[PDB]
């Protein structure tokens, strides 16, 4: 009530009083610092009336960076730092195909080399953290590693693999099993089933981890406090003390991941 | 100088009083959004009195990171993911350029390795995606190819083009109008006449790219969305 | 000259920022404190001055009764 | 919104000036 | 007006500012360290300059309570004998924290930290006119001393020299503790300026010196126990064997010359020729066993052990000519031994070796340094027109006129000193240079050359108008070659 207002009114003065203090503050620093600002940045963004379809199941990370005409299928993810440019030409990504940490993916400008076509990358597939696509054509079920670099007018075919820190030059097609790899990117042996099979586990266990990412980077302000504070709260145990009082202190549900993205399925 | 430094200091004592003195009157009367993790990014980050002095008409995405002493041309542009930390020593970036994606310009860490050479970018020199300069210099007119590492010591003549990936060692010269790739980078041939008027036409291309995506990010921020970001059940 | 609100705080100020970096925080993370740790070395030094100048008054006397009840010996 | 709703949180800022108040009165009357 | 409170409080103000500086600013710590340094050193020549040398009366003399009732308390001040003392030891800090420039960056803070306090605990040593505190002071420079040896050592051996000489130091600090203890329950007060005016009994006086001799005679190293001082001194930075051998080993004679030869006149007859006995063979062993030593650093440090016994055959004789021109030989010797341990350091800093056979021939690749080296080997090697003749030849002249037979055993000491002084500057300096070994050279850049400018200059102004120090002194000096007499 009155005590109330009275309290309201004093914090209002210590409000303004502190803020005096830090224009004083930024007075003497001499006007050098650059002051922080609100975001302004991005993650969907319009270039030429063209914007992403990106769909509801996709995870796309708020530092990520969809821009113009990007079409993401359904399962999907781009992760922290991606970048994918669709601003001169379209670029597709297709059903549960993974592009991860600070990637990029770009298209060419429809005259790099005459007949060029746009970034068609197909579904299920994986591309490493660091890869750079300018032009491919990724099919369905490939695997791009980490820090490759793919040049306009390639094609990896299905079930075909590009080796880390690789150099596809422009107009190479990748045949399907092969490991092709190095920086002249030229042919290095066989796939084997163990490693198809990887591939495909790799696509979905990405899949499957993106959800949680997902829930975690939309929360509020609100759930964010709460979620700390029950962090916080269930971060160390005491057994013995539970054991005195009778109880048994659970962890809740909102600090407990699914099992599906432990290390070999925990349930306890 | 060191005058200046405790001035600097003494600063930041107080801001931090006016800060601190804010946050008390805000739980006084019961708000806690100062608790909000926001962002602290920013675009533009100066150390002490080294700031980067960006061009009025030159397009800065708003995820790139210029820290320290940055020169920006007019007509240059940092695209998406770019960092460009020069602190110790100075970034010079000509007018007509292009940071494209990803690209990283910085210069060496310490005096340990010896002396840090300020990194020198040219006019319209158009530098590749996810490429390291690493206190290099590049003369106008000039191409670093996606993926490139150039490194300290590095001059890339006028007209000179460094492949894809290619990453030149340290103390190395490109002569103009030849293809230096692979690793480590040697030269492979020499650039045709159509290969330098596309290297000049992409400047011009990146440059007209640049004022579009300059305009569609310097629209006034959604409301909408910060209204959807605020109610969220 | 030296005097004991000086020394005081000096003192509280090297102990604040002695905490300061026995955290792994920076010597002058919160101001404020330094000054509350200043004032409070000041006050201290002060006090323990006027202290010790009663606790020395209070032995002169105490040794002066107990030489007086030694020499009572003698008779 | 021009009233501090916490009554427990309010009792505590009477009760923090209340005794910085009487630490300076008997600093100063004593 | 300058007193003794300003001029130790210098290194204090000095080791607090760079106390809390961030480490990342080394330029900041090095200029800081070296203004405080220069400005200490320059407030004892200004010390030096209002110095009365008339009077026997304890100079500058500050006062501060320490027990409640007065008994002991913070007497300062200083007269003809350890004025120059603290002359030195403020002069030879700033060299030391200089000697370090380059590498500074490894170091860090905590080195200008540590002989900044070294700095303060070696000028109040000089200073105390308290027999209890001159203890606490005496003893409070191991801790410093101790973190230099195994902080920034060498090689692994640190942990065994440190320990070496921190127990030596202790079991002599101990047993000159319960001495000092017995005196002041007896007298009642430690004030030396009241224990030069009590009578002790006879058969005190013996127990008492044996004490006080056994913490001294470790600091002032006699024949048993120079066994610390070789490893202690090889295992050590270039700037900390500076301090070492350039005050460190002044403690032993200036403790006896202050509290020895006045406050015990009758134990100090009687133990002459005790004195002069272990001085006669230290001086003949240890200028022996140096011309078989192969490492640089362990031959200079033993020209420091016959060098220092020969001036406890001075302080002993107990006339003017000795106790008065054993003074100049410490400070020739602070002077001459300190400016050859930086040559050292020179070699050491370029090639990471100190055995003399890899070394010959750097006449014809490092001249300056030849030129330099050259000076200072005759200078060790007691050459008239520098400082060490004069301390020399008065000590010499101070001791026949007691004892014949000592003055001629000391008069063999400069003998063997010239043996090894120049044999070892004809292997390291002339000679044919060995490419197998080493190639590569470097003479002495601005900072060497700078360096070794005052102890040129202050070498030879001591050498051949050794009056300035002299007239300074003979008031004081004369005071303290009689005390119990009357006649
Ligand atoms: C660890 C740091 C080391 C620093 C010490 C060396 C530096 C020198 C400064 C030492 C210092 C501060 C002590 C600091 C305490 C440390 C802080 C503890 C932690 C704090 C976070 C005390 O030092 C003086 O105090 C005197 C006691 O008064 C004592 O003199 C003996 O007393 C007799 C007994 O009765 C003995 O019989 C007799 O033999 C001696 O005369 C001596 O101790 C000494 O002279 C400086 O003096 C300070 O106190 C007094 C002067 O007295 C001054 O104010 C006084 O107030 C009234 C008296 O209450 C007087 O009416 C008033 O007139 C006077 O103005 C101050 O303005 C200031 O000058
Ligand atoms: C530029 C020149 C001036 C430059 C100088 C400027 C000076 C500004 C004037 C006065 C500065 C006052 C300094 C006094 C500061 C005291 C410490 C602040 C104490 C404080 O956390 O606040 C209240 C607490 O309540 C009290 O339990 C105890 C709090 C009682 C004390 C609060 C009363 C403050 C009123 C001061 C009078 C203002 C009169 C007007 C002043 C403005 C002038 C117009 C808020 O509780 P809370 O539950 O919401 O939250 C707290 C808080 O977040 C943290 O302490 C903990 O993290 C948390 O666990 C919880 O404890
Ligand atoms: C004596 C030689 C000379 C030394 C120099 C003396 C100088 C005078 C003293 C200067 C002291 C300067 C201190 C400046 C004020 C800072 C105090 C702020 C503390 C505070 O805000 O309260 C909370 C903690 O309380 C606390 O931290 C209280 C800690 C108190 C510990 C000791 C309590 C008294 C014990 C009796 C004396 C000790 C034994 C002596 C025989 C902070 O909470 P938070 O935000 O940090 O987070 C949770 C951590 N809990
Ligand atoms: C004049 C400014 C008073 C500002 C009062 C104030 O902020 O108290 C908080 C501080 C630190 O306590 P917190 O961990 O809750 O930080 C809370 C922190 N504000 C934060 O943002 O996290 O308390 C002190 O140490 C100071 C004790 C001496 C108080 C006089
Ligand atoms: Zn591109």
């Amino acid at each position: 009530g009155t005590l109330g207002r009275a309290i309201y009114t004093v914090g209002n003065w210590i409000r303004g009083t502190g803020q005096a203090l830090d224009r004083v503050g930024s007075l003497l620093q001499g006007s050098h610092r650059i002051e922080e600002h609100l975001s302004r940045h991005r993650t969907l963004m319009n270039v030429f009336d063209k914007s992403p379809l990106v769909d509801k199941d996709v995870f796309v990370a708020p530092s990520a960076s969809v821009i113009g005409d990007v079409q993401i299928g359904k399962g999907s993810s781009i992760w922290y730092g991606c970048v994918l440019r669709g601003d001169v030409n379209n670029i597709s990504v297709g059903s549960g195909t993974n592009i991860q940490d600070n990637t990029l993916v770009h298209v060419a400008k429809t005259n790099i080399s005459g007949k060029v076509l746009p970034t068609l990358i197909g579904d299920n597939v994986t591309v490493g953290h660091s890869a750079v696509i300018h032009g491919c054509t990724v099919e369905d079920d490939a695997f791009v590693g980490m820090g490759a670099t793919l040049l306009d007018g390639v094609v990896v075919e299905k079930h075909a693999m590009v080796a880390a820190g690789s150099l596809v030059k422009q107009n190479t097609r990748i045949p399907s099993g092969e490991v092709w790899g190095g920086n002249p990117a030229k042919f290095m042996r066989k796939l084997t089933d163990e490693e198809i099979v990887y591939i495909s586990q790799s696509a979905k266990n990405y899949i499957n981890l993106a959800q949680i990412h997902a829930s975690e980077n939309s929360k509020s302000f609100e759930q964010i406090e709460v979620e700390r504070a029950l962090r916080k709260k269930y971060a160390r145990k005491d057994e013995d003390y539970d054991s005195m009082l009778g109880i048994t202190r659970e962890t809740p549900p909102e600090l407990i991941l699914p099992d599906n993205v432990l290390p070999g399925g925990k349930p306890v | 100088g060191t005058l200046g430094r405790a001035f600097y200091s003494v600063g930041f004592w107080i801001r931090e009083t006016g800060q601190a003195l804010d946050r008390l009157g805000c739980r006084l009367q019961g708000k806690n959004y100062f608790r909000e993790q926001l962002s602290r990014h920013r675009t533009l980050m100066n150390v002490f009195d080294k700031a980067p002095i960006v061009d009025k008409e030159a397009f800065v995405a708003p995820s790139a990171s210029v820290i320290g002493d940055v020169h920006i041309g007019r007509g240059s542009s940092i695209w998406y993911g770019c960092v460009l930390r020069g602190d110790v020593n100075t970034v010079s970036v000509g007018s007509g350029t292009n940071i494209q994606d990803n690209s990283l310009v910085h210069v060496a860490k310490s005096n340990l390795s010896g002396k840090v050479h300020p990194t020198i970018i040219g006019d319209n020199v158009t530098i590749g995606h996810s490429a390291v300069l690493h206190g290099c210099t590049v003369e106008d007119e000039t191409f670093i190819g996606m993926g490139a590492t150039l490194l300290d010591g590095v001059v890339v003549e006028k007209h000179g083009m460094v492949a894809a990936g290619a990453l030149v060692r340290q103390n190395t010269r490109i002569p103009s109008g030849e293809v230096w790739g692979g690793n480590p980078a040697r030269f492979l041939r020499k650039l045709t006449d159509e290969e330098i008027a596309f290297i000049s036409q992409s400047a011009t291309n990146y440059s007209n790219l640049a004022q579009a995506h300059a305009a569609e990010n310097a629209k006034p921020l959604n409301v909408i969305e910060f209204e959807k970001v605020l109610r969220k059940k | 000259p030296i005097s004991a609100t000086m020394v005081g705080a000096l003192l509280g100020l090297g102990t604040q920022m002695y905490s300061n970096a026995l955290r792994k925080l920076p010597y002058m993370r919160h101001p404020w404190e330094h000054v509350v740790g200043m004032g409070l070395g000041a006050v201290f030094a002060n006090q323990l001055v006027k202290w010790d100048v009663k606790l020395k008054e209070d032995l002169d006397v105490m040794l002066a009764k107990a030489r007086a009840a030694n020499e009572r010996r003698y008779f | 919104p021009k009233v501090s709703e916490d009554k427990n949180r309010n009792y505590a800022v009477v009760a923090g000036v209340v005794a910085i108040v009487g630490s300076i009165g008997w600093y100063l009357k004593a | 007006y300058f007193n003794l409170s300003g001029l130790i409080l210098c290194p204090v103000l000095g080791s607090i500012i760079l106390l809390f500086i961030p480490n990342s600013r080394i330029r900041l710590i090095r200029l800081i360290g070296l203004c405080a340094s220069l400005i200490t050193f320059l407030y004892s020549l200004v010390l030096w300059i209002q110095f009365d040398s008339s009077t026997a009366k304890f100079q500058f003399v500050e006062s501060l309570r320490w027990l409640p009732y007065e008994n002991i308390n913070f007497y300062l001040g200083i007269d003809g004998i350890s004025l120059f003392f603290v002359i030195l030891t403020t002069f030879l800090i700033p060299i030391c924290i200089l000697v370090g420039w380059s590498g500074m960056r490894s170091y860090g803070k905590e080195y200008i930290i540590a002989f900044l306090i070294c700095e303060f605990l070696m000028i109040a040593v000089f200073c105390m006119l308290d027999l209890l505190l001159f203890y606490v002071f005496f003893e409070s420079v191991l801790i410093p001393m101790f973190i230099i040896i195994g902080v920034w050592g060498s090689r692994q051996r640190k942990i065994k020299a440190a320990y070496q000489f921190f127990l030596y130091t202790l079991l002599g600090s101990l047993f000159m503790l319960l001495a000092i203890l017995l005196i002041l329950f007896q007298t009642g007060t430690t004030d030396l300026q009241i224990l030069l005016t009590t009578e002790f009994s006879e058969r005190r006086q013996i127990f008492l010196w044996i004490a006080f001799f056994a913490s001294f005679a470790v600091k002032v190293p006699m024949v048993p126990v120079h066994i610390w001082l070789p490893e202690a001194h090889v295992e050590a930075p270039t700037a900390g064997s500076v301090i070492l051998a350039g005050i460190l080993l002044k403690f032993g004679t200036y403790g006896f010359l202050r509290f020895s030869i006045p406050m015990f006149p009758e134990a100090t007859l009687c133990f002459t020729p005790f004195i002069y006995t272990l001085s006669a063979i230290a001086i003949i062993y240890t200028s022996l066993t140096t011309l078989r030593q192969i490492d640089l650093k362990k031959i200079i440090a033993y020209s420091s052990v016959a060098h220092m016994n020969l001036v406890t055959i001075g302080m002993f004789s107990l006339n003017i000519q000795g106790i008065g021109g054993s003074i100049l030989l410490m400070l020739s010797h602070g002077l001459v031994s300190s400016a050859l341990f930086l040559c050292v350091g020179v070699l050491y800093d370029r090639h990471k070796t100190r055995l003399v056979r890899y070394y010959g021939g750097l006449v014809s690749t490092m001249p300056n340094f030849s030129t330099i080296f050259f000076f200072f080997t005759l200078a060790n090697m007691s050459l008239p027109g520098t400082s060490s003749f004069i301390g020399e030849f008065l000590i010499l002249v101070g001791a026949f006129q007691r004892n014949s037979l000592v003055a001629t055993l000391a008069a063999l000491g400069m003998i063997l000193g010239a043996a090894y002084s120049l044999w070892l500057y004809n292997r390291v300096v002339s000679g044919n240079l060995k490419p197998d070994f080493l190639h590569k050279f470097s003479d002495l850049n601005g900072r060497e050359v700078f360096i070794f400018i005052p102890f040129l200059v202050g070498l030879v102004w001591m050498g051949v108008y050794p009056k300035v120090f002299l007239d300074c002194m003979h008031t004081s000096v004369s005071n303290l070659v009689q005390h119990g007499k009357f006649h």
